[PDB]
């Protein structure tokens, strides 16, 4: 139908602030945010793969794209989480 | 069993994978790529919601509104940098008056 | 011994980076040395190249009586110097009282079961009482003033301050012979400071570094490492050599139990908390 | 009778409106303007409600930011009053 | 219709922008600026509308126009 | 002793904040002192800055016979002053009766197994009987009127009132020597007041503060802390030093059992509830 | 002590209900709670020397089970005027929990004008389940029952009358609160098994009794 990240945003919200809710407008802004960052990272990864004549986007392209797009500490922590998640997933 | 559960995530690995496959980004997508991406998106979401929740609590509100998101983002140097050319609807602006405009 | 971080400056690390390491809380070449690259990089104003230069040049440069006889027998004579001993028990079981007593008994002669060294009390819970130290000192016939003189005291306000005081303790413990390092409510600040749930890994990392520093100081100075834990942890088990379970007997007399020790049996010994002292049980 | 000095109420208004988030242009004239402008690009157009609201949020955000830069230009010239030349300098440097 | 964007409205916008004092000539200038902005965005929005073979401008049309003009808007997806 | 919150006002806390603390129920510098920041912040009209000023300036400023011989022997002579003793048992086992008896026996001479102190009965269940106190007093040859004069009485209507009376008890227990503090149906108000399920953590927090105050008063005044629990809790176990299980024997004679005590064996002793008294079992 | 008129129960109760206190009988359906209430409504009027309280009775019904003819039968059993029993029983049916509590105010003012020894509330807990049947409304029935019980105890202590409430076993505060607890289970026919599961005066003990046309009366196999 019409997809959004709302339920996942809400689960995360419940993780960081168990007794906090969120308005409809604010949720719309969070959805806009997730889609925006998705597009930025996926697009950069696409270009990375193209520049290097590769037909596959792998976690390495995602990671490099993250390093290009995110500033400083955000980049380091994001890289850490992605790596951790892939490691937990693989086994 | 879901992929998100195996990855320790809340964000949807399967959906992210499908969106990668169908977004005309590349002919192929590795198995780890949507896991990594979903993890990154979840991290950033968590950071923003953490700060916004704080702002909501200062305002003695139990619900996060766009204003709290704007306050959280603009008061954080790196988030503000990341979202430098982004407008948050109904976000307003940070309170800020140039010192020269003040009395005395 | 220590290798104050000043010597790292002659290797050609710039002085600003040494100031950044001290701001972070690293005050010795020992401190920079036994850490991976990422610790120095996370510090403001430090790149990966400076961290590699620091690690390379750093690699170039680099039984105490409890005073309760029953507890001494339970421990086979008292705490082994050079190792961490954890006593986990309910609140008011006497962890703080035992710490205050040990802060003086450590200063006792070795022939009396002491270590003939000064004590260090790092408080996180406000329960530091110089008068309790004076009472224990006069009990065992030690100078109460010298106990406070053999106790350098600072209250750790947070986990970072709790770990940072060990760096000051590490540099300070070199100038005087110590036998005891006290961290009271050692786990309380990791719950009060890191109160969120996403920050649990952060408190675990900070606690891990704190524990490594405690073990390091124990092996360096031959001092006893005493930490008190409120149970409203199994991580300490591998780090702690002897786990003692403490529970209250009514009045001022406390029951001690061993609930894990790879060397000591699970067993119990009875002791009391007396105005002067932590002292044998007198039913 | 009481009267506030020039500037006191202005500052009060700055604090007031920087504190809040409500749209500052009236709905109906903005909508009228949007439809007028749109007509010179394409005939027979209709608008989703949220489309007009989107345009207004964007426009007001743009103007507020521009006024921030304009203010910086005025202060640069040791004034406290914004003038058209301030706006024009801001827009030239923005690449507009 | 541009005159419908009144002086007190422009003043409120300037206040949110931190402005304490305002020349009389600002208002007309602001109007011109606003018009240009609106025109550009709307020109693109309608283009999207026309590509979709619709007669109704949607919120998404506007969002895409804004995005492609480097003025990303959150909240209307 | 106590440090009435009035002295906090000279440190430069404004008087309105002290009134807000008293409205919250904090009446001593002791009360503000042993609490974290969040307690004062949750109070209406108190910011985090005022709470930090309060805590900082506060840190600158800051065997009783049961009269049943068999029970005394079970307890090794009677309740230890300075500690909390919990008796959990079915309803009508005599918890309230034992409380009424102790309210008088506490006033007995220490040579008779008393504490030579006044009693405090905080009732939550309506079972307070001045006539029972008069009967126990005449039984042991104590002035029944003085027992009521050595019992300050107020019925706690809720958990907040139950805890608030301890603050009044704490200030009042300073003016007269007490030996016994009675909280009857102590857990009943936490079930009747906090009857929802999402509010369980709230009753646990309020009960925790109440228990800390009870232990504080016991250590401060050397009084016995007696609470009665209806079992239609294990949290009290770490707080309570001696757990006694009470069950009824037919007629007015009750069976007492120890079901946990770190010091006392699990064991049983027989006693009775007599018009005059809680008194030895006479089969 | 108000005599039940069953010797086995009287011995079980050591002579009968204490006036001035609340007595709860929780038991299965058809165990005889209502029958015991009807009997007591008359035995209360018996002389104290006969095990009565020498007071009039109050029957507050919530379940429709009020039978003036049962009062007449109990009265003729014990040799009391059945008509005077109905004349010494003022009767009102509590229509809801609020009306059940509201009847106590009229009962409180009325109990001053005549000497009573017994107050009967039949299916006292039934209206808190039938009226408050939802789950979010549980606190409402518990808070209304709590106030109702406090009024009952006050009236019992005020008039020295017996307070009898009936509980169906298909609040936990009442167990310790009820002064005499009889656990009722059915023996087949009209003969009932009684057990004491709580009593402040009485032992936990059991006694066998029957429900007879005349009376609530001892089991006679």
């Amino acid at each position: 139908r019409k997809e959004s990240y709302s339920i996942y945003v809400y689960k995360v919200l419940k993780q960081v602030h168990p007794d906090t809710g969120i308005s409809s407008k604010a949720m719309g802004i969070m959805n806009s945010f997730v889609n925006d960052i998705f597009e930025r990272i996926a697009g950069e990864a696409s270009r990375l793969a193209h520049y290097n004549k590769r037909s596959t986007i792998t976690s390495r392209e995602i990671q490099t794209a993250v390093r290009l797009l995110l500033p400083g500490e955000l980049a380091k922590h994001a890289v850490s989480e992605g790596t951790k998640a892939v490691t937990k997933y693989t086994s | 069993k879901t992929r998100s559960s195996r990855a320790g995530l809340q964000f949807p690995v399967g959906r992210v994978h499908r969106l990668l496959r169908k977004g005309n980004y590349s002919e192929r997508v590795g198995a780890g790529a949507p896991v990594y991406l979903a993890a990154v998106l979840e991290y950033l979401t968590a950071e923003i919601l953490e700060l916004a929740g704080n702002a909501a609590r200062d305002n003695k509100k139990t619900r996060i509104i766009p204003r709290h998101l704007q306050l959280a983002i603009r008061n954080d140097e790196e988030l503000n940098k990341l979202l430098g050319r982004v407008t948050i609807a109904q976000g307003g602006v940070l309170p800020n008056i140039q010192a020269v405009l003040l009395p005395k | 011994g220590p290798q104050p971080i000043s010597r790292l400056e002659q290797c050609g690390i710039n002085a600003n980076d040494v100031k950044k390491l001290e701001e972070a809380g690293f005050h010795t070449v020992e401190a920079v040395a036994y850490a991976p690259k990422k610790e120095l990089i996370n510090i403001k104003g430090i790149s990966e190249a400076k961290a590699d230069k620091i690690l390379a040049e750093a690699a170039k440069l680099v039984q105490i009586t409890t005073g309760s006889k029953e507890l001494d027998k339970l421990l086979q004579g008292g705490i082994e110097t050079g190792s961490i001993t954890e006593m986990f028990g309910e609140f008011r079981t006497g962890k703080t009282q035992i710490c205050h007593t040990l802060a003086v008994t450590c200063q006792l002669p070795i022939d009396r079961g002491g270590g003939e060294g000064k004590a260090m009390y790092i408080d996180t819970e406000g329960t530091f009482r110089p008068e309790r130290l004076l009472a224990v000192a006069e009990r065992y016939g030690l100078s109460g003033s010298d106990v406070l003189d053999n106790v350098a005291y600072a209250r750790a306000f947070n986990t970072d301050h709790q770990t940072q005081l060990l760096y000051q303790a590490s540099a300070m413990m070199v100038e005087s012979r110590y036998a005891l390092l006290i961290v009271d409510s050692a786990t309380a600040l990791y719950r009060t400071d890191y109160s969120g749930r996403g920050e649990l890994s952060a408190r675990q990392m900070h606690l891990a570094r704190f524990l490594r520093m405690l073990l390091r100081l124990a092996d360096e100075f031959g001092v006893a490492v005493v930490i008190t834990n409120q149970v409203v942890g199994n991580i300490i088990a591998h780090a702690s050599t002897t786990r003692l379970y403490l529970r209250k007997g009514r009045g001022e007399t406390r029951i001690c139990k061993i609930y894990d020790s790879p060397c000591l049996p699970e067993a119990e010994a009875m002791f009391a908390i007396n105005a002067d002292g932590v002292g044998d049980a007198k039913d | 009778p009481h009267r506030y000095r020039p500037g006191t109420v202005a500052l009060r208004e700055i604090r007031r409106y920087q504190k809040s988030t409500e749209l500052l242009i009236r709905k109906l004239p903005f909508q009228r303007l949007v439809r007028e402008i749109a007509q010179d690009f394409k005939t027979d157009l209709r608008f989703q409600s949220s489309a007009v609201m989107a345009l207004q949020e964007a426009c007001e955000a743009y103007l507020v930011g521009l006024f921030e830069d304009t203010n910086l230009c005025a202060i640069h010239a040791k004034r406290v009053t914004i003038m058209p030349k301030d706006i024009q300098l801001a827009r030239r440097i923005r690449g507009e | 219709n541009i005159q419908g964007i009144t002086k007190p409205a422009i003043r409120r916008l300037a206040r949110r922008g931190g402005v304490k004092r305002i020349s009389g000539l600002i208002y007309e200038e602001t109007r011109g600026v606003l018009k240009v902005f609106l025109e550009n965005v709307i020109r693109d929005a309608v283009t999207y509308t026309e590509h979709a073979k619709r007669k109704t401008v949607t919120a998404m049309d506007v969002v895409y126009a804004l995005k492609r003009q480097g003025r990303t808007l959150y909240g209307f997806g």
